[PDB]
RNA sequence: AAAUUGAAGAGUUUGAUCAUGGCUCAGAUUGAACGCUGGCGGCAGGCCUAACACAUGCAAGUCGAACGGUAACAAGAAGAAGCUUGCUUCUUUGCUGACGAGUGGCGGACGGGUGAGUAAUGUCUGGGAAACUGCCUGAUGGAGGGGGAUAACUACUGGAAACGGUAGCUAAUACCGCAUAACGUCGCAAGACCAAAGAGGGGGACCUUCGGGCCUCUUGCCAUCGGAUGUGCCCAGAUGGGAUUAGCUAGUAGGUGGGGUAACGGCUCACCUAGGCGACGAUCCCUAGCUGGUCUGAGAGGAUGACCAGCCACACUGGAACUGAGACACGGUCCAGACUCCUACGGGAGGCAGCAGUGGGGAAUAUUGCACAAUGGGCGCAAGCCUGAUGCAGCCAUGCCGCGUGUAUGAAGAAGGCCUUCGGGUUGUAAAGUACUUUCAGCGGGGAGGAAGGGAGUAAAGUUAAUACCUUUGCUCAUUGACGUUACCCGCAGAAGAAGCACCGGCUAACUCCGUGCCAGCAGCCGCGGUAAUACGGAGGGUGCAAGCGUUAAUCGGAAUUACUGGGCGUAAAGCGCACGCAGGCGGUUUGUUAAGUCAGAUGUGAAAUCCCCGGGCUCAACCUGGGAACUGCAUCUGAUACUGG
């Protein structure tokens, strides 16, 4: 089905997971419909690690989209922080 | 033939093929009865054949093998032939 | 085809494996290729200590 | 990634002093810088436009301490940056950490400034940098580690650097031997004997 | 509001269909030359009334037999 | 605060000049190979050739909360064995954790590999209707009651094996009837038709044949209308060369009627009209996956499709069909052809252009490595299982970038070498020696981070007859790493463990001696070798690059030498021998009409990746990343007629 998950577009030992609304049948780093923010587990302080667009994430999840396990945790953390 | 799941799904595919062939043969015979009655003259026999075949084609359509569009296309064409036939 | 042997002194004869490389000789009508030295059988030039890259000569001790 | 031979053959080949020596003695009293090195240094042939452009480029490279690949990369950066290509190239060359350390006077030569940079002796903004090509931004603070602040080489270089004209774009204080980088140097601030038109034309060829 | 084209019919010797020859103006990508290019289409018009020589107006639709996916909307300048 | 920083010529025809004109060179680049050399690290790449065959190991399994059942698994739990008062046993899965085999759903159509075929049925760009869509989600209702088989097993039993047959068996969310319904189907209406499946967690009162009813919860199953995604189809513009390839097409153009797919469709048959395509290149031949992109170039253009991304096509070759929502399906099925391998000669098994690796070809391609720890995918209520995707490990200078291989010195301008006008110069501050540093490598230690969740417990709310049971919210504790000798830092001691390659007549940056003597030889062009040619080999010296240096292979600039930007035809190559004329190209002058070409604005789009501009993170760059710009194109809508056209 249509789901919002993470695609790694970093480098060796430098992960960087962009949040993309990609079909479950497609590849992890291949085809996707739209991109909603990103996440950097290596970025230190003073850097904006997450920029997920809650408005469009909710708009997509309303139409049957599924939020992944780590994506839901990141969204919860962002909502708790601000 | 190298995967147990492949073997057990091929066996089930054959066991489903035999049943699907039986059901499709029955459906085709029931439909062919309507055409035989249509080409055989009296409209009453054609109407009876259509009314007997109708509960079969729709039930098969709502049960897998055949499709509702197929059922509609059959029934509409048969009904149009029967009604317009003298 | 026909190639040209460079340097001074070679150990080539019939039934010898060589490595043809692209390059023509102006003063030789018909020759269009060379044999790159240091290959399977065409050993490097003897008693040469300059421009050894083009002739397959090992670094002297 | 650096020249490991004599430091005065290059200077005498170029024809002028490239500041590759400390300065305790005089260049003329220390070497024979009037002709090219080798058997035919006295014989002076005629150099073409390509020859003079290459000579200017080699003089700049020997003065600053960079190789052909890095110099071409710096030239490309200067070309892509808006403004005077020669001025941008000079500013990019001056922005190197070893060059600003030499300007501050923590090293007798650039080959010593970069050695100090690489030997974990320069502590910029509390972080050690070992790159001789580290670009120095405006308002950057360059300092010296504790294990190198009490060295004889740094003090000797600092007391020797008083002979040269102090740069006008650094604010190094010798009390703590730490410097702050001011507005970037300009063509008038730097030497006017470096022909950057030859440099920008040689790579354009 | 809906897209439509206009062309010249060149052949109608078929049942409920005509052959149109639309002309368009384009600029040459290489030489910048304005030349006239033709886009011939198979248009089906039920109740055949259009001859050969006049101009016709067509609209895009679904394919009908193999290659005519256009219908006639209006008949303008029917004069021979 | 910007996507603006853009253009170099030289040698060579002639006694000498001008111009034309051909060749070569300086430059940049690549999936690279060869010769020499070679230290570390970071980021990428690593069968272009044989779509040539494979030994070997692993790549698609899954759930008992679907079911009968349980021969291996733990307690022999429980009863109880001839009990040793704990050695064990015919039992026991309508007691349990759990699943060897099996039925049954999902996934196998995703993930992974290769460009053979394909010059258009493919691809890119912009639209269109005649459709399908499991898992996902919103809304409306049902979820009542029966039937007979079967896998397992059992007695056999055919056959060397692969497999298969007889009879009795039976439980399923297995299979099939019956009852019901439209906002569904068919029908102008009237009217006819359409299915379902149940499981698990508990628990008061009442029960109960003590199986389990009764109540909530969790979840699953049908019918219909919606959404998202995917798929299928059509139309318009571009998509190599050849005319020494001028006709092709009889299901072919269209129409009528019927049958068929999810629908439109000569998709196909049965009749009718002979049309359809083509000098704006039909048909035929060769080659070739397409695109975003990549390299060269100031741009215009030229070549090209490495990695990645989207699409297409193919799984030893050809043909075909079934299950399945979704295939004519890489590790699903049948047959034909070849190969390989068993056979007891009746007979049987296989397709690594999957991940590693083998044989063969080639100038040239890497380990039969670890982990599901993180991201997904598949299954499962969840724990949980698999993943040769992926995250990583090893080798290769194959590509880019960074660092180092010291340093201040140090004159008797040490010694030696080189030539030497033998007085001196070169190597050369070079070397020796002295002071200084210990990057990087080795040793001994500390050592973040990629890890988010999950289970065991405690509370409040949401339910609910009910604090039961479940979800949510939090709460502390016990927990999970292949990389990993982690990045990084600290102390050891010593300058050690680390520089080579090409060129030196002009193009082009750099000259002097010795050895042959048109011989050896160099060569990209001019051209050199007939006692010294700064041109061959050796030496000194210098020049250039640098862990790289040269050659080779390929593209472009220069080449304005295919010229749209940006050329010529009197003599260097170039006016048909002349005239008429079709298609085609252009077109005197005024006004009116329209707005096709043109212009301005707006919308959709031009995927992501990539270039450029502004910033950030690895000590810094390479590398990654956020925003902007750009994608110069197409379609639509609104206004202008000066110009071209109607
Ligand atoms: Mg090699
Ligand atoms: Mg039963
Ligand atoms: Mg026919
Ligand atoms: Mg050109
Ligand atoms: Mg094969
Ligand atoms: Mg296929
Ligand atoms: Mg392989
Ligand atoms: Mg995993
Ligand atoms: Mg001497
Ligand atoms: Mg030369
Ligand atoms: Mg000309
Ligand atoms: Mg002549
Ligand atoms: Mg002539
Ligand atoms: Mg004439
Ligand atoms: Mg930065
Ligand atoms: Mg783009
Ligand atoms: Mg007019």
């Amino acid at each position: 089905m249509v789901t919002i998950r993470l695609a790694r577009h970093g480098a060796k030992k430098r992960p960087f997971y962009q949040v993309v609304v990609a079909d479950s049948r497609n590849a992890r780093n291949g085809r996707f419909i739209e991109r909603v923010g990103f996440f950097n587990p290596i970025a230190s302080e003073k850097e904006e690690g997450t920029r997920l667009d809650l408005d469009r994430i909710a708009h997509w999840v309303g139409q049957g989209a599924t939020i992944s396990d780590r994506v839901a945790a990141l969204i919860k953390e962002v909502n708790k922080a601000a | 033939a190298n995967i147990k799941s492949a073997k057990k799904r091929a066996i089930q595919s054959e066991k489903a093929r035999k049943h699907n062939a039986s059901r499709r043969s029955m459906m085709r015979t029931f439909i062919k009865k309507v055409y035989a009655a249509i080409e055989a003259g009296d409209k009453a026999a054609a109407q009876k054949a259509f009314n007997e075949m109708q509960p079969i084609v729709d039930r098969q359509a709502a049960k897998g093998l055949i499709h509702k569009n197929k059922a509609a296309r059959h029934k509409a064409n048969l009904t149009a032939q029967i009604n317009k036939l003298a | 085809v026909t190639s040209y042997i460079g340097g001074e002194g070679h150990n080539l004869q019939e039934h010898s494996v060589i490595l043809i490389r692209g390059g023509r000789v102006k003063d030789l009508p018909g020759v269009r290729y060379h044999t790159v030295r240091g290959a399977l059988d065409c050993s490097g030039v003897k008693d040469r200590k300059q421009a050894r890259s083009k002739y397959g000569v090992k670094r002297p001790k | 990634a650096r020249y490991l031979g004599p430091k005065l053959k290059l200077s005498r080949r170029e024809g002028t002093d490239l500041f590759l020596k400390s300065g305790v003695r005089a260049i003329d009293t220390k070497c024979k810088i009037e002709q090219a090195p080798g058997q035919h240094g006295a014989r002076k042939p005629r150099l073409s436009d390509y020859g003079v452009q290459l000579r200017e480029k080699q003089k700049v490279r020997r003065i600053y301490g960079v190789l052909e690949r890095q110099f071409r990369n710096y030239y490309k950066e200067a070309a892509r940056l808006k403004g005077n290509t020669g001025e941008n190239l000079l500013a990019l060359l001056e922005g190197r950490l070893d060059n600003v350390v030499y300007r501050m006077g923590f090293g007798a030569t650039r080959a010593e400034a970069r050695q100090l940079v690489s030997h974990k002796a320069i502590m910029v903004n509390g972080r050690v940098v070992n790159i001789a090509s580290y670009q120095v931004s405006p308002n950057d603070v360059v300092s010296i580690r504790e294990k190198a602040k009490k060295q004889s080489r740094v003090k000797a270089a600092l007391e020797l650097a008083e002979q040269r004209e102090k740069p006008t774009w650094l604010e190094v204080d010798a009390g703590k031997m730490e410097g702050t980088f001011k507005r970037k140097p300009e063509r008038s601030d730097l030497s006017a004997d470096i022909n950057e038109h030859l440099i920008v034309e040689l790579y354009s060829k | 509001k809906i897209r439509t084209l206009q062309g010249r019919v060149v052949s109608d010797k078929m049942e409920k269909s005509i052959v149109v020859a639309i002309e368009r103006f384009v600029k040459h990508p290489i030489y910048g030359k304005f030349i006239k290019r033709t886009t011939k289409l198979h248009v089906h018009d039920e109740n055949n009334e259009c001859g050969i020589g006049d101009v016709v107006e067509i609209r895009e639709c679904r394919p009908l037999s193999k290659t005519k996916s256009w219908t006639l909307v209006r008949v303008v300048e029917k004069a021979v």
